[PDB]
């Protein structure tokens, strides 16, 4: 049993996309779902959650009004449509399942899933340039992230994305 | 010939009864998955709960809850849920309902007690408590003690269904909507239900005093009473045997359970 | 809800208690959970409804408390066991996070080496503790001494 | 193959002791004279309804134990009696509960009200005769399980028990020498 999801990489401010999370082994309409988010290098943060009944749901408080849960039982998935989107909805969005109370554990959701990264920005996809160092490369002006390097590898900052990493 | 004094014989059994394992656990189960679990070789008193100023409902059925410190019990079990406030009342030999029908059923030839308390402070939250269920709908009624966790769709029309959910089939379940300003009445009651059997293991604490024999007196040997002259016994029980009946059906050969010794019973 | 959660940085050596503190700002009950996020994967479950162990986890995590003030320990670390901790409540919708409890491995005081490369990055290379000098970028611990990596642009 | 018994299953129904009584007794029996299906010595999976006979003679140690279960949690019994809850040689048997401990070895099981139960006997003999004895309760394990298919295992007799009602002969002593049958 696992939690995966699709879903989209990177969009334009102002659109809309829409997630998946497609669970697999086990009795998926027994239980709440929920979806947390996570900026990064940042806390975690609790975005929506939908339930048995299929008219009771939550949002939080910066996107109710923006965001849509809905599952649907059949299929056993579960989606968000966003709308709109600003420019911090940028994140990792993880689905996460909460039991009801048999005895065992109670709504302290135990099993999570993958992460699919959503950027939210006004550039273009763009392939880097990368330069040799004197020993080291410098990994400069792509677009998104990741990017791996074939010891040390320094964490990508954004730019008005350039990384480096650098050979011992 | 008037009897002399009293004589009690239970086993050497010491430990206590986990006890505070069902009534203090920090949260309890839904009342369509009801929990169970068997109690067996200890010493249970059930004086310190039945004192307790915290249970609003105690009522023991076949036995009176004054003398169950006395009795030894065979086949102990403990079964804890979570119900309404205007449920409690269902929780009876030949109720109906739906608590009764659909979720949890108890016979007619039942032994046992139903406790209850008010736990409006430790399982409401001030959203909407989307943890504890019940089942709504089903085909038929239940089976005493049976239970039911099928999370199929239903059908409430002549026309049959899938795995989808549309019009006139349903989803079975159903939540309390427990909220901390509901009224009393549809609050949160938490509710254990003993039960019990009348070979036995576990049983009350009395202090076992010291075997005489011959001549008049009562007896205690595992819950069975009576008045009798003890002698020395020439019955040959094999070693799973206990007890011992003639034809005329009363209790003559008993083993003393501390010290294995067959004993008669002579009536005075 | 406004979950508070201290302290934000710590520095242990292998075999020690640690106290994680997270209070709330009003009272609640036996609803607060226990994260552990191992930097790079999903979070997981240790402790649920404020004290009892999730079936996986040993008993040496062993959180408790409720009403406002809420505690985590660890009795004696193990290598495997720094991360870090989120304190959960599960009481009124949203439900809120905290800040995290970054758990770090404490070593003895160690010298960087300095390099500077012509077109400039200047690497400050197996260093302890991380400390100050066109932005900057710091990796994690190398988990084989324990030790930080640095650069400038 | 269908072979007949003509007079065996009786076991004790109670733990109560008695001397020279003439009792009447209804539970779960083996019916007299009954076809019982002899098998040969290869490991056929078996219908388990209510409880099941089981006898066995045997020369040298070839009968080991049973395995009880479902869809095959289960039920093991391995002869030392090991208890947990395919042929054994070597110990390939299979890829939460504990207990320990001329031929014609007979034993009766049952499943009911969440108790597992087992009588035994076994007696000397030089196929099954005439001789009339008793089985006395040997173990009671409360696991509480759903057994309806079970399987021997190797290095026998199985008949099947019908709800009966008979009458009962004690001795002097409080033993079963005679078993009258009220509902052949
Ligand atoms: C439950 O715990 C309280 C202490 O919080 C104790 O006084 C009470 O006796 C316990 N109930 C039992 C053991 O049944
Ligand atoms: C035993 O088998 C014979 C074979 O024909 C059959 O006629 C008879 O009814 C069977 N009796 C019993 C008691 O099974
Ligand atoms: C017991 O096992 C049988 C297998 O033949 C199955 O059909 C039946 O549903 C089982 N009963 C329960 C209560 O699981
Ligand atoms: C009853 O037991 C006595 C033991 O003294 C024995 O001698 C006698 O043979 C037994 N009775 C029968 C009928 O075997």
């Amino acid at each position: 049993q696992l939690l995966e999801e699709s879903g989209g990489g990177a969009v334009q401010p102002g659109r809309s996309l829409r997630l998946s999370c497609e669970a697999s082994g086990f009795s998926f309409n027994s239980y709440g779902m929920h979806w947390v988010r996570q900026a990064p290098g940042k806390g975690l943060e609790w975005v929506a959650a939908i339930w048995y009944s299929g008219s009771d749901r939550d949002y939080a408080d910066s996107v109710k009004g923006r965001f849509s849960i809905s599952r649907d039982n059949s299929k056993n998935t579960l989606y968000l449509q966003m709308n709109s989107l600003r420019a911090e909805d940028t994140a990792v969005y993880y689905c996460a399942r909460d039991p009801h109370c048999t005895g065992g554990v109670c709504d302290a959701f135990d099993l999570w899933g993958q992460g699919t990264m959503v950027t939210v920005s006004s550039a273009s996809t763009k392939g880097p340039s990368v330069f040799p160092g004197a020993l080291g490369c410098l990994v400069k002006d792509y677009f998104p992230e990741p990017v791996t390097v074939s010891v040390h590898t320094f964490p990508a900052v954004l730019q008005s994305y350039s990384l480096s990493s650098v050979v011992t | 010939v008037q009897p002399t004094e009293s004589i009690v014989r239970f086993p050497n059994i010491t430990n206590l009864c986990p006890f505070g394992e069902v009534f203090n656990a920090t949260r309890f189960a839904s009342v369509y998955a009801w929990n169970r679990k068997r109690i067996s070789n200890c010493v249970a008193d059930y004086s310190v709960l039945y004192n307790s100023a915290s249970f609003s409902t105690f009522k023991c059925y076949g036995v009176s809850p004054t003398k169950l410190n006395d009795l030894c019990f065979t086949n102990v079990y403990a079964d804890s849920f979570v119900i309404r406030g205007d449920e409690v009342r269902q929780i009876a030999p030949g109720q109906t309902g739906k608590i009764a029908d659909y979720n949890y059923k108890l016979p007619d030839d039942f032994t046992g007690c139903v406790i209850a308390w008010n736990s409006n402070n430790l399982d409401s939250k001030v959203g909407g408590n989307y943890n504890y269920l019940y089942r709504l709908f089903r085909k038929s009624n239940l089976k005493p003690f049976e239970r039911d966790i099928s999370t199929e769709i239903y059908q409430a029309g002549s026309t049959p269904c899938n795995g989808v959910e549309g019009f006139n089939c349903y989803f079975p379940l159903q939540s309390y909507g427990f909220q901390p300003t509901n009224g009393v009445g549809y609050q949160p009651y938490r509710v254990v239900v003993l039960s019990f059997e009348l070979p036995a293991t576990v049983c009350g604490p009395k202090k076992s005093t010291n075997l005489v024999k011959n001549k008049c007196v009562n007896f205690n040997f595992n819950g069975l009473t009576g008045t009798g002259v003890l002698t020395e016994s020439n019955k040959k029980f094999l070693p799973f045997q206990q007890f011992g009946r003639d034809i005329a059906d009363t209790t003559d050969a008993v083993r003393d359970p501390q010290t294995l010794e067959i004993l008669d019973i002579t009536p005075c | 809800l406004q979950m508070t959660q201290s302290p934000s940085s710590l520095s242990a050596s292998v075999g020690d208690r640690v106290t994680i503190t997270c209070r709330a700002s009003q009272s609640i009950s036996s609803y607060l959970n226990w994260y552990q996020q191992k930097p790079g994967k999903a979070p997981k479950l240790l402790i649920y409804a404020a004290s009892s162990l999730q079936s996986g986890v040993p008993s040496r995590f062993s959180g408790s408390g409720s009403g406002t003030d809420f505690t985590l320990t660890i009795s004696s670390l193990q290598p495997e066991d720094f991360a870090t901790y989120y304190c959960q409540q599960s009481y009124s919708t949203p439900y809120t996070f905290g800040q995290g409890t970054k758990l770090e491995i404490k070593r003895t005081v160690a010298a960087p080496s300095v390099f500077i490369f012509p077109p400039v990055v200047c690497l400050l290379n197996n260093f302890y503790p991380r400390e100050a000098k066109s932005q900057e970028s710091v990796t994690e611990q190398d988990s084989k001494d324990s030790t930080y990596s640095l650069s400038s642009t």
